[PDB]
């Protein structure tokens, strides 16, 4: 069903200025995910996950057409729940914040996700079996959250405790050796 | 259009009170499935359907 | 269609063994109603209209009063073990006997042969298995006056204040004869536990033994007429000795 | 396509039962294996394309 | 007058294709098919219809709130509103609905069959009038059509004249299916429709026979034999009365009838002077084939035209009847021939019944009963038989045709069938149980005992 329908997902990622007349698929679609809520098959990432993780991540995010707050806290729901089924799979997926979400900091949409990045380390305590490139950017993420949450960005609490956590199941000398990394 | 017109009603007996009654869903659907008519004929016809 | 539906309703609490109150609150004007109808056909033919008689004997009475025994054999059996739905009870009993008050009536000393008591032979066979049931039920049942006082049922009675436990009557009417264990453990099952100290078995034989005397007088008296209004019928001879 | 939307809709607010009693009774799974003998699946997801 | 319930019934309706109204009665072999058929039964002046596999019989006529309560863990009359439990006695599988299409209607199909469906889901029915004459609660009556509905599948018992031919489901909608009286509770020592015994001749040990099979005669030639057939196969043949309804009736004497062989199914008849021939069962044409009972020989005016519609008067006793036959055409005697040499004489003793222009004053036939399970088998046989011929027969169609890539052989391969009824005399035949106590165990290897001999005095292995 998901082979099937997932185009019509990333039919429903356009919205810029232009659709604004399909929003019933939106709520219709936004009431026929739940479903999905409910179910945890799926582990071995056969199928192009990737591009359902990014057609939920874009869909959260895309703001410009009909959202209507009580479908944004389910899609929003949609995306969190999805931890519980993949097995560390979507690469794709697990950079694609490295590439929109990670590199915002706090700036409207991306606390969620950052409260949604916050179960994956969770997972990593005893596990995850890193990856080259995404081991190096993710320390990256730790150094921006310790420096423009301090001072680039405002100081308030809220803001703060949306996405304080650690997110470091870190070596002890040393975890890469990369390009040269001076400084950003 | 009438069907549509109707059934609105027989779904709004059963619509918001979530996974509504059986007592009213059993005479409902055996006096459906026995005036079969009731369906389109073009799906649920007395032969090819 | 009045004793069909108290048939559905039985067949629907025959799987349980206690009954909700509102239930049986029903099951109270359900029987008051049909009360009121047998007094009405007995104030027909009291008073004997011949053609009225009949016009019943060709009816479909017979399947009606056939259906009321078998659903009062079972439902009086299963009422009988607690002391919540004896109310209940004796109103079938009050029913009953208006029932068989109509069927004497329905005589009015006959003649012998006139299709009547041929009729009833015949719903009566045909009724055999409850008419048993509650032949079993009498016989069996009245007896809770028969044992007061004797000396076999009074040799294990372990108390002193005579508010005796709940085994003095196993242990002293399977000992003794005339009594049988499913009765035995059937009226321990009616009897107040109390946690296995008193009886009251004074209370206890003084609201059992009322009813079915008038009932089992008015049930013998028509087995006499039927008798004596028409002999030679062996299936007759062993309801008789029953 | 709106009238059979609301048919089926109503048929599947007209569930025979949810996950109460489809566990533990078989009168509901019956009313499902009429419902079931009647449409297939296969179609619905035909539907979907 | 009415069905009481512990009795045999027989479903009947109709349907007209041909501009012309036709009598469909339904059956079912039970082995070698789960599912059931139609039976036309209207032209029996010509040809007798099969009247063993759509006789049915009656359990249990209750309440469905009884129903429900029995789900859960006497002697009455059939009322409307009531689920009945069917069994069909010649295979004992009770008759229920089902799961499965045919005639590709796309829908809730759910093609008729009968199994071991004892558990009470599905081979109840629920009873219902037919009309607004009747209604709810009205005791039933004899000969009225119904309208007759599951309980699991809650469809009407529907005849589908389908895009093919004819058909029977429960599918669609209503038919009207009335019950004829085929039979009821007949008396201890008497005879009706249906029954099957030996036909012994003499005092001692004597009866009918027929030749043993794996003979190039045809097994059309009637004789007589001594004390070996007398607990084989051949010696049993069915009747049935010309009637349909109450067949099942007391035959009296000079009662008029067919005689069917159980193992062929073919009767017997005299045609133009061939003798006594076994004729097979469409040139049966009740003339021919027609036959009665006598006393005596002797010649008695043939007024006994008095029709029964009830069970009738009993006369006939086993063993004490010691009856006579005249063909209703011919008024010829069955009588030995008494044609024998000296070698065929000393040889086998056969002599060839032939319906004698007077006969002998020996013929004097004495019945013994056979109530048994071996009327189901020799059942059993017909049917095995009537499978495993037209399904070699099938084989060697094709069987000097090397096929290329296009249309293979002829006719299709009966191969579904065959395998159920594989199955199915496999687990007949199968032994007893080890752990079970001696005695049964023995009775029981002796009765397995007994039918595997059975399965040669008609062959079944060759």
């Amino acid at each position: 069903h998901v082979l099937d329908v997932g185009f019509l997902p990333d039919m429903r990622a356009a919205a810029s200025l232009d659709t604004a007349t399909f929003s019933t698929t939106e709520m219709a679609l936004a009431l026929n995910r739940y479903l999905c809520l409910a179910v945890l098959p799926l582990i071995t990432k056969c199928a192009p996950l990737f591009a359902g993780t990014e057609h939920r991540a874009i869909m959260v995010d895309s703001m410009l057409h009909t959202v209507y707050r009580l479908s944004r806290g389910r899609s929003l729901t949609k995306a969190q729940r999805d931890v519980i089924e993949d097995c560390l799979m979507a690469l794709c997926r697990y950079i694609r914040p490295s590439m929109l979400q990670h590199l915002l900091r706090r700036l409207v949409f991306d606390v969620p996700i950052l409260n949604e990045f916050a179960k994956m380390p969770l997972k990593l305590l005893t596990n995850h079996y890193e990856r080259c490139w995404k081991y190096y950017c993710l320390p990256t993420g730790w150094a921006n959250f310790g420096v423009t949450s301090e001072e680039e960005l405002h100081l308030t609490r809220k803001l703060f405790w949306g996405i304080f956590d650690s997110l470091a199941h870190k070596k002890y000398d040393q975890e890469l050796y990369r390009m040269a990394m001076p400084c950003l | 259009c009438g069907g549509e017109r109707y059934l609105d009603f027989l779904r709004f007996a059963v619509f918001v009170n979530g996974e509504s009654v059986e007592e009213n869903a059993n005479v409902v659907v055996r006096l459906l499935i026995r005036k079969p008519e009731c369906f389109g004929p073009a799906l649920r016809g007395e032969g090819g359907s | 269609r009045l004793q069909e539906s108290i048939s559905d309703f039985y067949w629907y609490y025959s799987g349980k063994d206690v009954i909700e109150e509102q239930g049986k609150r029903n099951f109270s004007k359900a029987m008051s109603v049909a009360k009121q109808v047998f007094n009405s056909l007995t104030e027909y033919i009291q008073g004997p209209c011949t053609g009225n008689q009949q016009s019943l004997a060709h009816s479909r009475l017979w399947d009606a009063v056939v259906g009321f025994l078998h659903v009062f054999a079972h439902m009086m059996m299963k009422l009988a073990q607690d002391s919540s739905q004896i109310e209940l009870l004796k109103e079938l009993l009050d029913l009953q006997k208006d029932m068989v008050v109509m069927l004497l009536s329905l005589l009015e000393g006959n003649v012998v042969n006139g299709m009547i008591a041929r009729q009833m032979v015949d719903m009566l066979v045909e009724s055999s298995s409850n008419v048993e049931m509650i032949l079993k039920f009498f016989d069996m049942f009245l007896k809770l006056k028969d044992i007061v006082g004797s000396e076999a049922f009074q040799d294990y009675v372990t108390d002193p204040r005579g508010l005796i436990s709940k085994k003095d009557f196993q242990k002293a009417m399977d000992s003794q004869k005339q009594f049988t264990g499913p009765e035995i453990q059937f009226l321990l099952s009616c009897s107040e536990a109390d946690e296995n100290e008193m009886i009251n078995f004074e209370e206890f034989a003084n609201r059992f033994q009322e009813p079915a005397r008038d009932i089992g007088f008015n049930v013998a008296v028509l087995l006499t007429n039927l008798s004596e209004h028409v002999p030679h019928d062996p299936r007759l001879r062993n309801f008789l000795e029953l | 396509m709106s009238f059979y939307a609301a048919l089926i809709d109503l048929l599947g607010r007209c569930a025979p039962e949810m996950h109460l009693i489809q566990a533990g009774k078989g009168e509901a799974l019956r009313i499902r294996a009429i419902l079931r003998s009647l449409v297939p699946l296969d179609d619905l997801v035909g539907i979907i394309s | 007058q009415f069905l009481r319930t512990d009795d045999e019934v027989v479903l009947q309706c109709s349907a007209t294709v041909l501009k012309e109204q036709l009598k469909l009665c339904l059956a079912a072999e039970g082995f070698g098919n789960r599912l059931c058929f139609l039976e036309p039964t209207s032209n029996a002046q010509n040809v007798p219809p099969d009247l063993a596999i759509c006789c049915f019989t009656l359990e249990q006529s209750l309440s469905v709130r009884a129903l429900q309560e029995m789900l859960a863990n006497g002697h009455r009359t059939l009322l409307y509103g009531h689920a009945i439990l069917l069994r069909h006695a010649h295979s004992r599988m009770y008759l229920s609905c089902l799961t499965t299409s045919r005639s590709m209607t796309d829908k809730l199909a759910f093609d008729v069959g009968l199994q071991e469906d004892a558990t009470g889901e599905a081979c109840w029915w629920t009873m219902h009038p037919a009309s607004k004459q009747r209604s709810e609660g009205e005791k039933v009556c004899v000969g009225d059509d119904l309208i007759l509905v599951s309980v699991s599948s809650e469809r009407y018992l529907h005849l589908s004249t389908a895009s093919g031919e004819l058909q029977v489901d429960a599918s669609f909608m209503q038919t009207l299916w009335n019950m004829n009286p085929i039979c009821s509770c007949c008396e201890e020592g008497y005879v009706t429709g249906g029954h099957v015994l030996r036909l012994f001749h003499g005092h001692m040990d004597e009866c009918l026979t027929i030749s043993a099979a794996d003979s190039d005669d045809q097994r059309r030639l009637v004789y007589y034999e001594g004390g070996a057939v007398c607990t084989h196969a051949r010696s049993l043949w069915r009747l049935e009365p010309l009637r349909i309804s109450w067949s099942g009736s007391h035959l009296r004497w000079g009662q008029p009838l067919r005689i069917r062989h159980v193992t062929t199914g073919r009767y017997l008849a005299l045609t133009e002077d061939q003798g006594l021939v076994v004729v097979d069962a469409c040139k049966a044409h009740t003339k021919a084939t027609s036959f009665c009972f006598r006393v005596s020989k002797e010649k008695l005016d043939t007024a006994p035209k008095r029709d029964v519609e009830g069970m009738g008067p009993p006369e006939i006793k086993y063993g004490e009847s010691l009856c006579f036959v005249q063909h209703v055409a011919s008024g010829l005697w069955l009588t030995y021939a008494a044609p024998d040499p000296k070698a065929l004489r000393l040889g086998v003793l056969k002599k060839k019944a032939i319906l004698h222009q007077e006969g002998h004053m020996d013929d004097a036939l004495f019945l013994t009963r056979c109530q048994q399970e071996e009327s189901q088998a020799a059942r059993m046989i017909h049917s095995t038989a009537g499978l495993y011929n037209q399904f070699i027969k099938g084989l060697d169609s094709f069987s000097g045709k090397p096929r290329g890539s296009g249309p293979p052989a002829g006719p299709a391969l009966p191969i579904e069938a065959v395998i159920l009824s594989l199955q199915d005399l496999i687990g007949y035949f199968e032994p007893p149980s080890e752990e079970l106590q001696h005695e049964e165990k023995q009775s029981k290897l002796r009765s397995l005992r007994n039918r595997q001999s059975l399965f040669q005095e008609e062959g079944m292995l060759s």
